[PDB]
RNA sequence: UGGCGGUAGCGU
DNA sequence: CCACGCGGGCGGTAGCGTGCTTTTTTCGATCTTCC
DNA sequence: GGAAGATCGAAAAAAGCACGCTACCGCCCGCGTGG
């Protein structure tokens, strides 16, 4: 369901950080086992990702973002684990 | 050693490194045993030296499990380990004598006889045993480097005794080589060449101390250039082929091994034996000529053959050439997941979907068709997976669907010139055998469905899919690289159709209905009420874009026909009607489709195209076009027109029997007469065509376009053009012979009727000419491309702004009485280089740096402004890349480029594909002397020295006046160049009409024009010595000719004649201008027709100069000499300096000229051929880069004369021209790019406070960066020149030896890049693809910054 | 035709060619030239290492598909690895620095 | 389930 | 009287000989300018 | 005052000669010695 992406570059831009987002994004989906948050209607990771990227709810600044607050969360979850 | 990969450092390998990669010592020349299958001990194939046969299994046996892994056996010594060990595993051959490298000795120059400054015959002859050469001497007349004869060694053995020292061969180079000091003979080359200064001595010495610096540097010996201990190749690199039954497959290496391993054991014999010399000397020329033969075969005599009577490969021949390693398996190789088949046009298919079939699916998707039935649970392992997908369930085709889904496969053509070659779409499953196309995407191809095959690749990582979505996809790719115009463009039946469905009749069915929209319409067209044709008026709702973007429905009751009502149900909301209220050809459909892509964006764009292609196809199908014999009406007056034709030529053919007219009269008569009665029939079958029906309309007889089939075919532009309707249904024409000339009676009958033998056998000349053309222009097109891409490999883009305020002179490229091409789309998406101001007003119009987009131009070109500044490629001041900002506006996305993109590859390609179209073969003079305006404008003259003469007309006295028409809005429109000593109708300023002769001169002599007025006295020519009164009968008297040089004696010679002006008392008038005598030196073979004594006015033209009054080309072979800067075989000579021209005595009958600056001395007195004409005159005042003689310019002088700017202008514009002159179009920038890689060595003039050599070349960036640095530290900086290379030099002299080697030399490069020791660092898109790491163009830009910025962080 | 994993060269560990012989499709030069003109990187690292001579490369690839990964591991190809050891074989002395 | 060269032909 | 071996070239008192084009080097022959 | 630096012109050598695909032919071998 998706065949033109000129939306989804113009709201990332330089249309090369795009892949490399898209492409995090869609390994999470895949191997990471992430939740796609836009619904899936019978589609795999790549363009749930690009979807995702044309809503605006993923890009570099808000991935990187969440991966931090997981990465402390977990961190904090293992200390107190072996406190 | 992903990490460890950083740079390549080669250099000369000494033998302790040889001995140390060895892991052991090849003795005897045999191979694995025939009667066993076990490797023989100590052979070319082993196993205790190399790794073992099969994986942790010892030769003995041992061990042969894991449970010995690495452990060391003892019956036979054969490590425990795997096979690929057989791959990195090398051994030594220890030769019984030293023998001589062959790359550092017949590779020109030949290193070792630089090194040792002696010829490469000696050399030579030295080392192949048969002559002698002197160590040492001692004090007696034997020198150091001398070379002795066996009779004359006998007798300096007697003479001077046993002291001198003459060794045999390559053991005698190798000890002269480690007798040789380096640093001793550095210095005293140094000071030998600082005191030197002769121009022999100024080259080679040059050479050798870089060459004797290079070796210094790096560790390398001058004695590692003498082999001593070879190394040998694995064993899995020469491997012995199992072919069928007992027969083993031959290998080259293997055989060459053999035989130096052979030759090697007898020496060695030989030697333990002490057989007389002779006999040892023979063996050991003989183990040379081996050595010879592995190393380079037939490199220097005959190569060794085999049992093929042809010459054996060698390491070094299938290293290098078209099949060898380097770019064979390394640049280019075979992929898996691939597939190739033969296509066909599918109409059902989407714009972003293709065909793939059944059977090549399932085997392409293998992998992940297993994957989905592991996960599904249907198999329970791979091999279940294997025989559910060989018995073809149903469960493995929905699987299969299940995959397919969103998943895009790559599709190419086998000749991929363009970037376009390549595009991604989505596959559906399809049945048959084929793959099924999309209709549009073709042209992109370039790949008529005449048997053309398709290859298919499938990415597999989500990095590749996401690329396939969003750069490999076709509807990203709608406008082209190379000029920007859309690329998809609707074709053939498509247009076809569209034309039937908006042409209009007059009495169809159904005319003068009122109807309420394009339902209705179609409503009536379907139940058969009405014709397509028909002309009714409709209510239509156009909507149309407001501020803010809104949309705005204006109800209108308009005159149409019902077709375009039709075609107006799928016209999207943004479109007015006006866009389709026409005759709907293909430049209409084109019109159309970009302005629906401006207005409405991308997305709506695509959806639009499906619905006209199925539209159009469906119309063209229910239209029914087709071609009939009756549909192809000659006109009745053609014959009629021949035979007047007839009539004519025999009345010219009468003249020639009568002798009135001459034999080439009489020819061109006979062929004007014919093309006036082809453009005569071909107009009357024009007349004859569009208009043939007459329709009647509910009354009389009226007249309308035509509906004829061909007709219809030619004004749509589906396919056909006037020209071929005019042979179809006109006549052929006047046909050529092969050489050129025109035969002189043209083919007179029709296609459609019947061609006789004599005019068939005259077109098949042409034909055949044409299919030779394009047959030999393939390789030289594939040529041009494969070097023109490797020049422009490196340049990626690394910044945003420069910063520098310097670009290139933009103005509308004028040749005389046309605007080739406009300021528009020359400047369009170019930054501007400074502020552009409004002309006259000193008001900024344009800032210093904006994108030039499409108002911008519209501004520009509203304001009258021809001149902009802009940013290029040329003036970049990045190093090692450009910026965003110079480059300017991409052409394939209107947004400004982004970073990374590798601009260069972009331009070869661009630069390479109209290759087809350029004409590589020569084809095939007019005389014209006054010049005549076309416009009405003001006139203007440039760089000009006028005189008045007795009429008051102006004379031109400079040679590079120009000429311009200028129109009344300020913008020129004509421009000629006037040549010297001309008359001019009117001064500068005045308003003249078209048509008007504005100047005109002498088309075969040149004048001598005086600015004064006065007598002229005869003085320093004598008649006999000097000049020679030669009576001409026909004119009755005898007029002064100046003799040659060789003519005069030599006091005449040296007296040249030279006319002065005095006045009636007899003083020198000595001109207004300065004080220095009125002097007008009389050139050589001037002839006179004045005589002494006779008054003359300013301006009058003293005496006339004789000269002679072509040069063809073509269309690639004039690109490859303009990119490859060839220097044209007759160069023009031009001023390096502005000053006074004097000649000088004859030397070697030749003429020397010399010019003499006004407060410097003359620095150049330069040698001048006799037989070139010389355009100045004795005494001029010539400025630098003026045109001393006329003749092809040379690129090299125009850089050195003047700045880069104009090389780049030079190239630019002789490249665009040919291009243009094809009808084929290329931007301005590419070529650009092109000549900024060319333009990248510059040569030290002064060493300042750098540690560059004076007379060395090196990089420009290097050059920047040293001065920018000696500035910050305030040292002063050295000063460069700028150098150009051909495309193939500059290519070869780039730092990295890599992407040299890639190049078509090698052995070349790769021997100056040993003995300099040089360090490749991988920072160039073809060094990464031969490494395999990601290239730092695309998405792979962010990587390798990444690793630059750990790296900087890391240090 | 069409191949997925079929067999592989002596020398180079390379893809063979032919229908007959059930090799693979040539990516030829001027296709990494257009794959060089795109932006698109990981395609043209998938075209020449992992798909067709990188061994190490090629298993974790399949594995990692049957698996359902798509994710790549670069390698090095076998090619280079022979030209370094041919180039050896001679009397130069390339090499491979440390860092 | 073994491919290395060469020769000829085919489509751009 | 067979198996290893060796060097592998046809042709011929040797020399690799035949309707492409461009670039680079070399060498002999000559023109010229001073020790 | 006539040899050495500069030039010129001819010779000789190196280097390449677009990309795919298909089919078949030769991948030993013939003459010379030691058991
Ligand atoms: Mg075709
Ligand atoms: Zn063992
Ligand atoms: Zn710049």
């Amino acid at each position: 369901a998706r065949v033109t992406v000129q939306d989804a570059v113009e709201k990332i831009g330089n249309r090369f950080d795009l892949v490399l987002v898209a492409a995090r994004r869609a390994r999470q989906m895949q191997v990471g086992g992430k939740d796609p948050l836009v619904p899936e209607e019978n589609d795999k990771t790549t363009v749930i990702a690009l979807r995702e990227i044309e809503e605006g709810l993923i890009n570099n600044q808000i991935l990187d973002v969440r991966e931090r607050q997981e990465q402390q969360e977990q961190e904090a979850a293992e200390l107190q684990a072996v406190t | 050693k992903t990490e460890e990969f950083d740079a390549i450092k080669i250099a000369l390998a000494s033998p302790d490194m040889i001995r140390s990669w060895s892991f052991g010592e090849v003795k005897k020349p045999e191979t694995i045993n025939y009667r066993t299958f076990k490797p023989e001990r100590d052979g070319l194939f082993c196993a205790r030296i190399f790794g073992p046969v099969k994986d942790y299994e010892c030769l003995c046996g041992k061990y042969k499990r894991l449970k010995h892994r690495g452990v060391i056996c003892e019956k036979c010594g054969v490590e425990v380990t795997q096979t690929k060990v057989r791959r990195e595993r090398m051994g030594h051959i220890e030769l019984a004598s030293p023998t001589a490298h062959i790359w550092f000795l017949k590779s020109l120059p030949s290193r070792i006889g630089l090194l040792l400054d002696m010829p490469l015959r000696d050399i030579e002859r030295v080392l192949y045993f048969e002559s002698y050469v002197v160590i040492e001497g001692g004090m007696t007349n034997l020198e150091r480097q001398q070379i002795l004869t066996e009779e004359q060694y006998l007798d300096a053995l007697e003479e001077f005794g046993d002291e001198f020292d003459a060794k045999m061969g390559a053991e005698a180079i190798q000890a002269l080589l480690k007798s040789m000091d380096l640093e001793q003979e550095c210095e005293q080359l140094r000071e030998e060449l600082n005191e030197t200064n002769s121009e022999t001595k100024r080259k080679k010495l040059t050479k050798r101390i870089k060459l004797l610096e290079a070796f210094v540097q790096s560790g390398n010996k001058p004695e590692w250039m003498i082999l001593t201990v070879l190394p040998v190749l694995p064993p899995d690199l020469r491997p012995l082929v199992p072919l069928d039954g007992g027969r083993f497959a031959t290998s080259d290496l293997n055989d060459l091994y053999r035989r130096v391993i052979n030759r090697n054991n007898r020496l060695k014999r030989l030697l333990d034996l002490a057989a007389p010399d002779i006999i040892v000397r023979n063996e050991k020329r003989m183990l040379q000529e081996a050595v010879d033969a592995l190393l380079d075969n037939g490199r220097r005599g005959r190569a060794i053959t085999g049992s093929n009577k042809r010459p054996l490969k060698s390491l070094a021949d299938m290293i290098k050439g078209k099949q060898g390693r380097f770019r064979q398996n390394l640049l280019g190789k075979r992929v898996d997941y691939s597939g190739r088949s033969v296509i066909t046009v599918g109409p059902y298919l989407r714009l972003h979907q293709c065909g793939l079939p059944k059977k090549m699916a399932l085997e392409l998707f293998k992998p992940f068709i297993y994957g989905k039935l592991e996960l599904r649970g249907l198999a329970t392992t791979i091999k279940a997976a294997k025989k559910m997908v060989e018995r073809e369930e149903a469960v493995v085709w929905d699987i299969l669907d299940e995959v397919i889904r969103e998943h895009p496969v790559l599709l190419n053509r086998a000749p991929t010139l363009h970037r376009l070659g390549i595009q991604a779409f989505e596959p559906v499953l399809i049945e048959g055998k084929a793959i099924q196309l999309h209709p549009l995407v073709c042209a992109a191809y370039n790949a008529d469905f005449d048997g053309d095959q398709m290859a298919v690749h499938v990415p597999l990582t989500l990095e590749a899919q996401l690329e396939a979505r969003a750069l490999m996809m076709s509807t990203n790719n709608i406008l082209s690289p190379a000029n920007g115009e859309p690329i998809i463009v609707p074709s053939q039946d498509v247009v076809l159709g569209l034309y039937y469905m908006t042409r209009d009749c007059v009495n169809a069915k159904g005319e003068g209905m009122v109807l309420t929209g394009p339902k209705e319409a179609e409503r009536l067209y379907r139940s058969g009420l009405a014709s397509l044709h028909a002309r009714v008026k409709v209510r239509i709702t156009e909507y149309e874009k407001d501020a803010n973007g809104e949309l705005v429905a204006k109800t209108s009751l308009k005159d149409t026909t019902v077709g375009r009502a039709i075609l107006w149900m799928i016209v999207p909301k943004g479109l007015p009607y006006s866009i389709v209220n026409q005759a709907l050809g293909k430049k209409a459909i084109s019109k159309m489709l970009n302005t629906c892509y401006r207005i409405l964006g991308l997305k709506p764009t695509v959806i639009f195209a499906d619905q006209i292609m199925y539209t159009g196809f469906a119309y063209a199908a229910r239209s029914g076009a087709s071609v009939g014999i009756d549909d192809m009406v000659i006109p009745e007056k053609k014959h009629e027109i021949i035979s007047e034709a007839e009539a004519e030529v025999a009345e010219i053919q009468e003249q020639f029997q009568s002798g009135l007219v001459t034999a080439g009269e009489r020819y061109n008569k006979v062929i004007d007469i014919w093309a006036a009665a082809n453009d005569r029939v071909s107009k009357a079958m024009m007349d004859n065509l569009q208009t043939e029906t007459v329709i009647n309309r509910d009354g009389q007889e009226e007249k309308q376009v035509s509906f004829n089939s061909i007709y219809m075919m030619a004004d749509s532009g589906a396919r056909g053009s006037a020209a071929q309707i005019r042979q179809l249904a006109g006549m052929r024409g006047l046909m050529a012979k092969p050489d050129g000339s025109i035969i002189e009676t043209p083919i007179t009958a029709n296609f459609r009727e019947g061609l006789n033998v004599l005019q068939y056998f005259i077109s098949t000349h042409g034909a055949r000419k044409g299919l030779a053309d394009t047959a030999l222009k393939t390789a030289n097109s594939g040529y041009l491309t494969r070097r023109l891409v490797d020049v422009a490999q490196d340049l990626v883009v690394t910044e945003d702004d420069c910063g520098t305020h310097e670009g290139i002179m933009m103005t509308p490229v004028i040749e005389g009485g046309d605007v080739k091409e406009p300021l528009r789309d020359r400047v369009l998406g170019r930054v501007t280089a400074e502020d552009v101001l409004k002309p006259g007003t000193a008001d900024i119009l344009v800032p210093r740096n904006t994108l030039l987009h499409e108002q911008w131009c519209d501004l520009l070109e509203e304001n009258s402004v021809d001149a902009v500044k802009v940013r290029s490629v040329v003036s970049c001041d990045t190093d090692f890349g450009v910026c965003a900002h110079c480059y300017g506006r991409d052409l394939a996305r209107g947004h400004i480029i982004n970073k990374g993109e590798a601009i260069g590859v972009i331009a070869a390609q661009s630069i390479g594909e109209p290759g087809t179209q350029l004409t590589m073969r020569t084809f095939h003079a007019a005389a014209e002397s006054s010049i005549q305006v076309k416009n009405k404008g003001s006139i203007k003259l440039s760089n000009v020295k006028s005189v008045v003469n007795s009429s008051g007309k102006l004379v031109i006295t400079s040679r590079n006046t120009e000429l311009k028409l200028i129109d009344e809005f300020g913008r020129t429109k004509e421009s000629y160049k006037v040549p010297y000593g001309a008359v001019l109708a009117k001064g500068d300023g005045e308003q003249v009409a078209g048509g008007e002769t504005v100047a005109n001169w002498d088309p075969h002599t040149m004048p001598v024009i005086t600015e004064v007025s006065g007598f002229v006295r005869f003085t320093d020519m004598i008649d006999g010595q000097t000049i020679t009164r030669q009576t001409d009968e026909l004119t009755g008297l005898s007029s002064l000719v100046v003799l040659d040089s060789a003519e005069r004696t030599a006091g005449g010679k040296d007296l040249r004649p030279a006319l002065k002006i005095v006045d009636a008392q007899g003083n020198d008038v000595l001109i207004p201008g300065t004080d220095m005598p009125a002097q007008y030196f009389l050139p050589g073979k001037a002839i006179v027709q004045l005589e002494d004594g006779v008054q003359i006015s300013s301006g009058d033209t003293l005496a006339r100069i004789p000269q002679e009054s072509k040069d063809i080309t073509g269309g690639l072979p004039r690109v490859a000499d303009l990119f490859e800067a060839r220097r044209p075989k007759e160069p023009a000579i031009l001023a390096e300096i502005s000053g006074i021209v004097s000649f000088g005595k004859e030397t070697k009958g030749k003429r020397r000229l010399v010019i003499t600056p006004v407060d410097g001395s003359d620095p150049y007195e330069e040698m001048i051929p006799k037989w070139r004409q010389l355009n100045v005159f004795e005494g001029e005042r010539v400025e630098r880069g003026d045109v001393i003689s006329d003749g092809p310019e040379a690129p090299h002088d125009i850089l050195r004369l003047r700045g880069v700017h104009a090389v780049t202008r030079y190239i630019v514009n002789e490249v665009q021209d040919v291009y243009r002159l094809q009808g084929v179009k290329i931007n301005d920038k590419h070529i650009e790019v092109i000549v900024r890689q060319m333009l990248r060595k510059a040569t030290i003039v002064n060493a300042g406070s750098s540690d560059f050599l004076e007379g060395e070349q090196v990089e420009y960036s290097r050059v920047k960066i040293a001065n920018r640095e000696l500035e910050a530290n305030g040292k002063v900086g050295a000063t460069y020149s700028r150098d150009l290379l051909g495309i193939t030099k500059a290519s070869l002299a780039t730092e990295s030896f890599i992407s040299a080697a890639s190049f078509q030399e090698t052995t070349r490069v790769l021997t100056e890049a040993a003995v300099a020791g040089k360090r490749d660092e991988l920072r160039g898109l073809k060094e990464n693809v031969i490494v395999g790491r990601l290239i730092p163009a695309g998405t792979g830009y962010a990587y390798h910054q990444d690793r630059m910025r750990r790296r900087a962080a890391g240090e | 035709h069409a191949r997925s994993t079929g067999s592989y060269s002596l020398v180079t560990q390379q893809p063979l060619g032919g229908k007959a012989q059930f090799g693979g499709q040539r990516f030829g030069e001027m296709e990494v030239w257009a794959l060089e003109a795109y932006g698109a990187a990981y395609t043209l690292q998938e075209m020449l290492t992992v798909k067709s001579d990188d061994v190490n490369g090629r298993t974790k690839m399949y594995k990692n598909i049957v698996d359902g990964n798509h994710q790549m591991e670069p390698g090095m190809p076998e090619s280079f690895n022979v030209l370094l050891k041919e180039i050896r074989s001679l009397g130069i002395n390339i090499e491979l620095e440390d860092e």
